[PDB]
RNA sequence: UUGAGCCUUGAUGUGUAGGAUAGGUGGGAGGCUUUGAAGUGUGGACGCCAGUCUGCAUGGAGCCGACCUUGAAAUACCACC
């Protein structure tokens, strides 16, 4: 059972995000129509909706790598964003040793004694820290990105499907790691258990119109009419 | 039926798995479970022959068409979706494309004509005439539109071509299915369709899955890969 | 109805005699038709494996009792050779590309090794229905004149069912028992000589002769 | 009473693009119905729920392949499965 826990270096107050008129589409036009929202601090926003629709590309626009058609996204002043992309190959195509790859993100005020502690908690013991970063398992890679988020210590976590290639032990450790998190969280998942365990607001998009909520997934289903 | 004897793969200075010897076969479905980094993908590579073991054997019958899954490649990207799912049948694909090449090159001489007649009868026996139709009746199940069935592999979306790569594996009822994490980044409806279409088949299937509700749904045996 | 009044009269369990089965079929010939008789044998082979496939064609000692226009598929001298053999088709590159492009088919196909206009033009029509000639089946013959006698002389082809059954027409209820017995024997001998190398078990399990509108019975 | 094997008889095995819930061989395509109809008057079973199978008849004596879109044709039917 890996020991994962995200902390927050500089807590930020009042609104953490605001999105004003974020219409965008690639070639179907209204991928999401006239989005308008304001995300407070401590929100755990689970963005649902399932398939081919802009379930992602919302996160990509929020981080900025996918320019929107119209609209402006105003992050908080000190907002530091930890991004866990759904497709994360580009950060491992470069072939560094696991130790160097985890050491890229060491911050001001920590050693390579403290660098290796994250890998130790992530169960990379003595030889699995000598492998090329390219040759690693899918779960052993998702964990290695979790250990980069932990190392950067963000105050806004955006995670595109953080439950990929992770066994029961990992989706039981990270679930409570994010539950103890004190900060802004934006995530997307399909399994009706991980999203239901930790969520205070649901924003799911349907290929005609977004629908927003203000409660957890159980109340969401009862209001939808699902037994 | 597939057998493996003393596979013993090792790169480093710690045992990975030792003297693995097991008979896979009989129509049973073996969910292969384990931790996040133990042996599963490098074991379904060995069972398909992608990499030979450090010292061991894998035995298969002279003709047993292994239907295995991707997610070690993404970039075929040279041809249409129909003829992309078709080439899951590595036997039929070669005869089809070779006879197309022969038709392209002039002329059908006596070497060419006698080289082609037997390939044509082989194609008929392999029922390539109704190959594209049965491929399309599966692409519709996966969720790809009929009007763009014939589009090339660049027309498809990056998040939509893993659907085609999944449909390739289970093309025409191939015995021994090597499924490596098939349900990842798939939806509830597609998962239900897949677990329904795998429930109507008599073909041993070794499946990697880290979830419980799919293994507990389809699988019969629960092969583990822990402790070595 | 007739199928309700003959089902009791004929039983499929009792493997009737070689002459008794034919006699019973002749007695039961009632439908107002020429009523071609057919024969179905159950070879013992594994159709899942290609090397145990039995593709063949032989000239029956009497004939099928029907005439089919053996369309010649050839070009050049080889295609023109069949014109003097008395065939019901004309072989040309255009005549197979345009004339044979929309044409359904002939009764059978001759083989031409010189011309090539009727090779890729068939496609779903020339191969999907099983009319394409192959060297083993004798359709792709070196000589159009040879194919004329191999098809117009009373030659019958056969390919396995997906479960390993060979059935084909043998004659008509007008034909006599003395002709039909040798007609069946020739086909049985042909299959016996055409048995593949790896044929486990007995390769002739059941032999049922039947009419179009009648039932069938085992003969051996 | 309940397992299993075997035999005999009957059903079930649409996604398009089709009239319509066509299994592959191919025998034929003009054959099925009056030892008493397609529809009707009315039962049950099955289902991707659109549609199929079956008792008997006051009356009952007429339905489909030919066309046609498909890689492929038809409960016109019998065949070996
Ligand atoms: N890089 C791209 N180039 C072109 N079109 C794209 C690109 N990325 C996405 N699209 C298009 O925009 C659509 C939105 O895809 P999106 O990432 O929102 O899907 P998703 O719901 O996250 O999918 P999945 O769960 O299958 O990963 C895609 O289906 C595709 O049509
Ligand atoms: N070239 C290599 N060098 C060193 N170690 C390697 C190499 N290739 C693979 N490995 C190791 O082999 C193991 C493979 O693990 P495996 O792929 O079975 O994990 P998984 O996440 O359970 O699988 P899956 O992706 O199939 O769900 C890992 O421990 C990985 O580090
Ligand atoms: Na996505
Ligand atoms: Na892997």
């Amino acid at each position: 059972n890996p020991f994962i826990r995200f902390e927050q270096d500089k807590k930020l107050f009042r609104n953490a995000l605001e999105v004003e008129g974020l219409t965008k589409g690639f070639d179907n036009g209204p991928l999401f129509k006239n989005l308008n929202l304001l995300l407070e601090v401590g929100e755990k926003l689970a963005v649902l909706g399932t398939n081919g629709v802009g379930k992602s590309t919302l996160l990509k626009t929020l981080v900025g790598d996918l320019q929107p058609d119209s609209g402006t996204v105003k992050w908080s002043e000190n907002a530091r964003i930890g991004y866990y992309a759904q497709d994360h190959e580009y950060e491992f195509e470069n072939d560094l040793t696991v130790f160097e790859w985890m050491s890229q993100w060491k911050q001001e005020g920590d050693d390579e004694q403290a660098v290796r502690s994250i890998l130790g908690r992530l169960l990379f013991s003595q030889d699995d820290i000598k492998k090329p970063a390219k040759v690693l398992s899918g779960g052993e890679k998702g964990r290695m990105l979790f250990g980069k988020l932990m190392m950067q210590k963000p105050n806004i976590l955006i995670m595109d499907q953080p439950t990929n290639h992770l066994d029961m032990e990992s989706i039981e450790s990270l679930n409570m790691a994010l539950e103890l998190y004190q900060g802004t969280l934006i995530f997307v998942s399909h399994d009706r258990e991980f999203v239901s365990s930790l969520a205070t607001r649901i924003l799911e998009i349907t290929p005609e119109r977004v629908i927003d909520f203000s409660g957890n997934y159980e109340d969401y289903l009862r209001s939808k009419g699902i037994e | 039926m597939l057998v493996s004897s003393n596979v013993t793969m090792q790169f480093g200075s710690k045992p990975l798995f030792e003297n693995i010897s097991v008979k896979f076969g009989g129509g049973n479905r073996y969910g292969l479970i384990g931790a996040n980094g133990s042996g599963k993908s490098t074991f379904m590579k060995i069972l398909g022959g992608d990499l030979e073991p450090t010292l061991g054997n894998v035995s298969l019958d002279p003709n047993e068409r292994i239907g295995k899954l991707r997610q070690d490649q993404f970039a075929f990207e040279e041809f249409t979706v129909l003829d992309t799912v078709i080439m899951g049948h590595k036997e039929l694909w070669e005869v089809k494309q070779e006879r197309d090449r022969i038709y392209a090159l002039p002329e059908m001489s006596e070497e060419d004509g006698y080289k082609v007649a037997d390939l044509e009868v082989k194609y008929g026996e392999m029922d390539g005439y109704s190959a594209e139709a049965r491929a399309g009746e599966l692409l519709l199940g996966v969720g790809i539109p009929v009007e763009q069935h014939y589009g090339p592999m660049s027309e498809v979306a990056p998040g939509w071509k893993l659907r085609v790569l999944l449909a390739q594996a289970l093309f025409a009822d191939p015995d021994i299915l090597l499924l490596d994490q098939p349900t990842n980044n798939l939806d509830i409806d597609t998962i239900r369709w897949l677990e329904q279409v795998l429930n109507e088949r008599d073909s041993t299937m070794i499946i990697i899955s880290h979830d419980r509700h799919f293994l507990n749904m389809v699988c019969t045996h629960m092969a583990d890969l822990d402790y070595g | 109805k007739r199928m309700r009044v003959i089902r009791e009269k004929v039983d499929a369990t009792k493997q009737y005699d070689i002459n008794e089965a034919i006699a019973l079929l002749k007695e039961l010939a009632t439908a107002k038709f020429v009523e071609s008789v057919d024969v179905a044998v159950n070879l013992g082979i594994d159709a899942r494996k290609s090397d145990q496939n039995v593709r063949g064609a032989t000239v029956l000692p009497h004939g099928t009792g029907r005439s089919v226009r053996v369309a010649v598929f050839t070009q050049g001298a080889n295609a023109e050779a069949a014109k003097a053999a008395g065939a019901e088709l004309v072989g040309m590159e255009d005549l197979a590309d345009q004339i044979k492009k929309g044409e359904m088919n002939f009764d059978v196909v001759i083989a031409s090794p010189d011309a090539m206009r009727v090779v890729g033009q068939l496609g779903q029509v020339l191969g999907p229905r099983g009319l394409m000639p192959n060297p083993k089946v004798g359709t792709v013959t070196p000589n159009v004149a040879e194919a004329v006698k191999n098809a117009k002389a009373g030659q019958v082809r056969y390919r396995n069912d997906k479960n390993g059954i060979i059935h084909t027409t043998i004659g008509k209820v007008d034909f006599d028992a003395d002709k039909l017995k040798e007609n069946l024997e020739a086909l049985l001998v042909a299959l016996k000589k055409a048995k593949p190398t790896q044929a486990k078990g007995v390769y002739i399990k059941k032999v049922s002769i039947s009419t179009t509108m009648g039932a069938g019975v085992a003969v051996d």
